[PDB]
């Protein structure tokens, strides 16, 4: 299965865009979407989700400027914008959505558009050398369940992919090498057998608690 | 002379899940409301369409009362004219709602048990429910029955442990939904 998407340009402040997740594979009519934003070195973000059975709801940061709409005729996800602010300029990403069976199975591929509770990682840099264990850890502001959390890594140029889900639950595809810990409010996940290949930035995520929120970042180095 | 059955409907030992939840009924009986509006331990407690003040004058002609376990954030979800999760999936009350909404702060007294509905095609006409379990075939593939890829069950189940948990708390919401007066009416105030 595979996503991919179609939009991107220049636009002045106060301009119209759109763009289209178009889907392979997958029916979009059936099944959760979600739109994300990647600011220049912020972060992610969240800003919109769309429910099987139509209804949408938005980002409370931004809503009036965006409108997110669902098509059926091609299997297809539009977004819609009002205008544009110097703020707003990011690179964007569609995700498909699973509440609690993995959080977000699939990625897009990303498109490019420019303009003319809390959770915080301890560990910070952590530059250590090959086959040294590197450990994150990652701290709610509020007490959380054990589940409803994940753990994301986002290869340098690449679309972002999910590691571990729900607390110490392995996605397929993922080497043994990652398993997370959960205790309390402080959760951890350690890497083994350091490779140079995982040069990489991880993030630590939380659904269904509220607006998702993603934490500030942190990049292994070797 | 012979007060409504309220006692055991609001406080007893079991209580059903969203997914599927019971529906009592009253048939014949006078209903004094004083013990609703009295006690602290109803947080919301909060009406609609009728006054909540003054219930004992009106004289419908039936009752119903179904009783939930919601996980204390989407208390605020149950009133009309909201949408999310679980009042698209689970539970929607009609736009012109009849009646009263009580939750409750119950974690101490109340695990595994509890579960919810995630998947649907579509959404709930007003006071329907749907016991049924079936994979819906995510992926455009057809979709065998057994559990993999593209094949997700429609059940979910909560996870309630004493943490502070404060919008995590398990409640317990019962609804009072009032019909119209459609036979002569035997349930009334005084
Ligand atoms: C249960 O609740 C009712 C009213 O909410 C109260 O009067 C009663 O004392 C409680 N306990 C029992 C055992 O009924």
């Amino acid at each position: 299965v595979q996503l991919l998407q179609s939009a991107g340009g220049l636009v002045q402040p106060g301009g119209s865009l759109r763009l289209s997740c178009a889907a392979s594979g997958l029916t979009v009519s059936a099944n959760y979407m979600s739109w994300v934003r990647q600011a220049p070195g912020k972060g992610l973000e969240w800003v919109s989700v769309i429910y099987p059975g139509g209804s949408t709801f938005y980002a409370d940061s931004v809503k009036g400027r965006f409108t997110i709409s669902r098509g059926n005729s091609k299997n297809t996800l539009y977004l819609q914008m009002n205008s544009l602010s110097v703020e707003d300029t990011a690179v964007y990403y569609c995700a498909r959505d699973l509440s609690v069976a993995g959080a977000f199975d699939i990625w897009g591929q990303g498109t490019l558009v420019t303009v003319s509770i809390v959770l915080t990682q301890s560990p910070g840099t952590l530059s250590l050398s090959a086959g040294e264990t590197a450990t994150l850890s990652c701290r709610a502001s509020q007490s959380i369940s054990t589940d409803y959390l994940a753990w994301y890594q986002q290869k340098p140029g690449q679309a972002p992919r999910l590691l571990i889900y729900g607390a110490s639950n392995r996605a397929a595809g993922i080497p043994d090498r990652f398993s997370g810990s959960a205790s309390g409010t402080d959760f951890t996940l350690t890497i083994s057998r350091l490779e140079a290949e995982d040069l990489a930035v991880y993030y630590c995520q939380q659904y269904g608690s509220s607006p998702y929120t993603f934490g500030q970042g942190t990049k292994v180095e070797i | 002379t012979n007060l409504c059955p309220f006692g055991e409907v609001f406080n007893a030992t079991r209580f059903a899940s969203v997914y599927a939840w019971n529906r009592k009924r009253i048939s014949n009986c006078v209903a004094d409301y004083s013990v609703l509006y009295n006690s602290a331990s109803f947080s919301t407690f909060k009406c609609y369409g009728v006054s909540p003040t003054k219930l004992n004058d009106l004289c419908f002609t039936n009752v119903y009362a179904d009783s939930f376990v919601i996980r204390g954030d989407e208390v605020r979800q149950i009133a009309p004219g909201q949408t999310g999760k679980i009042a698209d999936y689970n539970y929607k009350l009609p736009d012109d709602f009849t009646g009263c909404v009580i939750a409750w702060n119950s974690n101490n007294l109340d695990n595994y048990n509890y579960l919810y509905r995630l998947f649907r095609k579509s959404n709930l006409k007003p006071f329907e429910r749907d016991i049924s379990t079936e994979i819906y075939q995510a992926g455009s593939t057809p979709c065998n029955g057994v559990e993999g890829f593209n094949c997700y069950f429609p059940l979910q189940s909560y996870g309630f442990q004493p943490t502070n948990g404060v919008g995590y708390q398990p409640y317990r919401v019962v609804v009072l939904s009032f019909e119209l007066l459609h036979a002569p009416a035997t349930v009334c105030g005084p």
